[PDB]
């Protein structure tokens, strides 16, 4: 009955700009940390960056501050990944990810914090 | 349908009182423990999460190192209760409460402090 949605993925020139997008349906994520994950071929998947229930805490891994923007919309059961100057290490399946009951105890970065998984969108950075 | 409930989600406190934030859900009998998650934070601070019965202390957040309880007591009722020892202006912040007891379920409490 959740179900995480992403779309906006695609294919862009190194130091052009992409806006993912995930709607989330089956119940209101307005209290729950979100995140954006990403994963490469055959490579760990890993957290790119989050946004607090608090809608005021954003946090990145280091490669991509200043680089992607997290932001949500609560009347809208969406978040956002804002993406400008794209860089080779970028390409990847994203993934939208709502908080898991065992976030207090794995952190915002890991993948064992969030249950709630989107099916992913491709982003390609011509290499 | 699994539903936290908090009697009240704004607290106003005086400067160096303790204080004892609310979240229910429903229990009537001897708690699962392996199954029972609370997880209470304050402005993307961990104060408290307890899984497997046990505060996990590694992951809380130097502000509430021996200032937090989570009330083991009243969690036996369904009351996940969180006192604060002695309250300072830091304390200020909007609260969430997390409980997880087949389904999970997250509430926001505002608590304001009066100054010193």
């Amino acid at each position: 009955e959740v179900q995480l949605v992403e779309s906006g993925g695609g294919l862009v020139q190194a130091g052009g700009s992409l806006r993912l997008s995930c709607a989330a349906s089956g119940r209101t994520f307005s209290n729950y940390h979100m995140a954006w994950f990403r994963q490469a071929p055959g490579k760990e998947r890993e957290f790119v960056a989050g946004i607090s229930w608090t809608g005021r805490g954003t946090y990145y891994t280091d490669s991509v501050k200043g680089r992607f923007t997290i932001s949500r919309d609560n009347a809208k059961n969406t978040v956002y990944l804002q993406m400008n100057s794209l860089k080779p290490e970028d390409t990847a399946v994203y993934y939208c990810a709502a908080e898991g009951t065992l976030y207090g105890s794995g952190g915002r970065t890991h993948q064992s914090a969030y249950d709630y998984w989107g099916q992913g969108t491709q982003v390609t950075v011509s290499s | 349908a699994f539903t936290v409930t908090v009697p009240k989600d704004l607290y106003v406190v005086e400067y160096g009182s303790n204080m004892t934030i609310e979240c229910k859900f429903p229990v009537e009998k001897e708690l699962d423990l392996a199954a029972l998650i609370v997880y209470w934070e304050m402005e993307d601070k961990n104060i408290i999460q307890f899984v497997h019965g046990e505060e996990d202390l590694k992951v809380q957040h130097s502000s509430y190192r021996q200032r937090a309880r989570l009330l083991k007591d009243q969690l036996s009722l369904g009351n996940a209760a969180l006192q604060i020892t002695d309250v300072k202006l830091q304390d200020a912040g909007v609260y969430r409460c997390m409980i997880s007891y087949g389904g999970a379920d997250y509430k926001r409490i505002t608590v304001k402090v009066n100054a010193p």
